[PDB]
């Protein structure tokens, strides 16, 4: 997911800009987004949410709007227990488990159910699970006592002012997410949100592992309030962003550093090439229009090619294998964009899989490591070009096996296919540097591949009066069998042909294709 | 400078657009929430019902072995019961919004039984607490504490 908010000073017209841009599976049912518009005499909200949620997480209206990205807020702890004498060792003494006898019914092949017993054991930490390898593990989830998650979002997204918004956010009922805000008054905010346990010692990595479950030393009981969390409001840079990077470059110039916060809140890992582009795309541009802001969202640069091909190509041309040489020249001639017509992109991806791992996040291949002091221009270069050429050799073989050639058009292998709609793909893997994301599957036997994950709900809103917004849903507004509203948007996605989002009554009326009168009595 | 004049609905209606996007107009909050429930049920009812079923801890019971481990995960973590608690702990006004949302789903399903897959029919009716129970699974027991990190499967 990506998120941008831009202050009026950075825009041509003097109205804030907002990008909602979640990336989630195209298939996982609970991750499916739905777009809707709710209007009462007292509120109005437009946008997307995960199915079965009664409030819109990606909302805007005439006054304000928000968007979300995963921050990985560590709101739980897993403890390795030391079992002894039917209990567990804790602060030098054996402590008995809490235990209840539950049960559940399990549907059989023949449509009957059997009652199955389920013992639930707990330690002071929480419920205890046995791992396949035998490890006794207790899980302690923070914020089990915040019943107000949905109402907070509701009050956040219907806030009448930023203060009201902040007041609602401060309730600490939403246990996770980066959350970005903008409004017609001109305020933009970024918050690193969640329910984080207050701990005395340990960095984020310590708290993500199996914490020892034999001492009250580690059994936290309190959580941080909002103003302990990384936050940014109207920074001198005139924008905020997050693209799943640690919260250390949410704007430029930054307004804080890791030292300003407890070390268990966020990682201090190299920022992804996508995140680096996010910062660049906002910082380097000024006097933004909504049109330009939309054009910038479509960025699909192979930033990793920029960091590696200058060292890779010359090393590759040295190789005696003519096919390696040809591969080098193919890569050399490429404009370094994930476009449909690119003959080099697939080959480059296959090399990068070996150079930077299957996820493309590996760092051990670079010559200059990433540094928070050069957060949009590191890591850089190829550390061992001879090894990297051998990786190209293998990659050439892999590309031909997967795709039939080393120079098959990117958009010919990369298709978006829903129902009977089959259109060319552009853009690609976030970790290669592509801001607009389509996480292509492995190819079928024909070398054809489709997005497992990526662009889903995409909207860009200008907080002018009236507001002006555009969006698309990759996989349509419905998934019910036989719906005409599953594949009716993917063709527009292939051309980046965005729907104007319709908030005004007059607009809704002009566009209506079906009316469902209803009436509710409790 | 003030925003454009807000719209005051005089009737409860969903105006759907050419892309199947519901514009839900309610005369008050529970009405809009009911409309929203109706719409979500129309566009996504089958999978919504399946998910609510799971968050009741009834996955294994409704749907057999493929749903058993998520059932064990959620019962062990007392999710369905906690959702009843959180539902009782809602503010009166918001709890009324939730009941309305749930009522929308039930009403769509009752008015359009052909649209509801045989396998998820047994989940109906759904409650305000179902709606809270699913959100509770999603935030705390998929996003925050996934079964994989605890069980060490990833």
């Amino acid at each position: 997911s990506n998120s941008w908010a831009v202050a009026p000073g950075k825009t041509a017209n003097g109205n804030a800009l907002l990008l909602q841009n979640p990336h989630l599976s195209w298939t996982t049912d609970y991750f499916t987004y739905y777009e809707a518009h709710l209007v009462t005499p007292d509120f109005e909200i437009y946008g997307a949410t995960q199915i079965g949620l009664p409030v819109i997480r990606f909302a805007f209206n005439q006054r304000m709007g928000i968007t979300n990205t995963v921050n990985g807020m560590v709101g739980a702890t897993n403890y390795r227990l030391t079992l002894q004498d039917g209990g567990y060792l804790y602060d030098g003494q054996v402590r008995p488990f809490e235990r209840r006898q539950a049960s559940y019914r399990l549907r059989q092949a023949d449509g009957t159910t059997v009652d199955k017993p389920l013992e639930i054991r707990s330690s002071v930490h929480g419920p205890v699970f046995e791992r396949a390898d035998g490890t006794a593990v207790a899980v302690r989830v923070a914020g089990l006592d915040r019943p107000g998650m949905l109402e907070q979002y509701f009050d956040m997204i219907t806030a009448d002012s930023f203060d009201d918004y902040e007041a609602a956010l401060a309730r600490m009922q939403v246990p996770t997410f980066n959350i970005v805000y903008a409004d017609r008054e001109g305020t933009i905010n970024y918050s690193f949100n969640g329910v984080a346990p207050k701990r005395a010692e340990g960095d984020i990595a310590f708290w993500q592992g199996n914490v020892p479950g034999d001492s009250s030393r580690y059994l936290w009981t309190e959580t941080h309030p909002l103003d302990d969390l990384p936050r940014v409001t109207n920074p001198p840079g005139g924008f905020v962003q997050n693209s799943n990077d640690p919260p250390w470059t949410p704007t430029w110039p930054v307004t804080y550093t890791p030292k300003d916060f407890p070390s268990y809140l966020a990682p201090q890992t190299p920022h992804s090439l996508r995140a680096q582009q996010s910062v660049r795309l906002m910082s380097e541009n000024d006097d933004l229009t909504l049109e330009r802001f939309m054009a910038l969202q479509l960025s699909h640069r192979a930033v990793m090619a920029d960091r590696t091909l200058p060292d890779l190509i010359p090393a590759a041309l040295i190789d005696p294998d003519p096919e390696v040489q040809a591969a080098a020249r193919l890569l050399a001639a490429w404009d370094r964009e994930f476009t449909s017509d690119s003959r080099a992109a697939l080959l480059f991806e296959e090399w990068a899989r070996l150079f930077a791992g299957q996820n493309f996040a590996g760092q051990a291949g670079f010559a200059t490591p990433w540094s928070l002091d050069k957060p949009v221009s590191t890591p850089y270069g190829v550390r061992d070009p001879k090894a990297a050429v051998d990786q190209l050799r293998t990659a050439i073989a892999n590309t031909k096996r997967k795709y039939g050639a080393i120079d098959r058009p990117f958009g010919d292998a990369s298709r978006m296919i829903l129902n009977d709609v089959n259109v060319p793909g552009a853009a690609g893997y976030g970790n290669l540097g592509s801001f607009r994301v389509f996480t292509w599957s492995d190819p079928d036997e024909n070398g054809v591949r489709t997005p497992v994950h990526g662009e889903t709900w995409v909207a860009m809103i200008e907080f002018s009066t009236p507001v002006r917004a555009y969006g698309l849903m990759s996989y349509g507004n419905s998934r019910q069998p036989g719906t005409t509203h599953y594949s009716d948007q993917i063709e527009r996605v292939s051309r980046a042909d965005f729907r104007e989002l319709l908030l005004r009554r007059e607009q809704v009326e002009a566009a209506v294709q079906e009316r469902t009168p209803f009436n509710f009595k409790p | 400078q003030a925003p454009i004049a807000a719209y005051k609905p005089r009737s409860n209606e969903i105006l759907w657009d050419g892309y199947g996007v519901p514009h839900i107009y309610g005369v008050d909050a529970p009405s809009a929430f009911y409309g929203y429930g109706w719409a979500q049920a129309r566009s996504h009812g089958d999978n919504i019902l399946r998910l609510y079923g799971e968050a009741r801890g009834k996955g294994a019971e409704y749907w057999g072995p493929d749903y058993e481990q998520t059932t064990v995960w959620l019962l062990t973590n007392g999710v369905p019961e906690r959702a009843q608690q959180w539902y009782a702990q809602q503010s009166p006004d918001f709890r009324a919004n939730l009941d309305a949302f749930a009522a929308g789903i039930n009403a769509y399903a009752q008015q359009n039984p052909d649209d509801i897959s045989p396998d998820v029919r047994q989940v109906l009716p759904v409650s305000g607490a179902d709606v809270v129970a699913h959100a509770h699974r999603l935030m705390n027991f998929l996003y925050v504490a996934s079964p994989g990190r605890t069980l060490g499967e990833g």
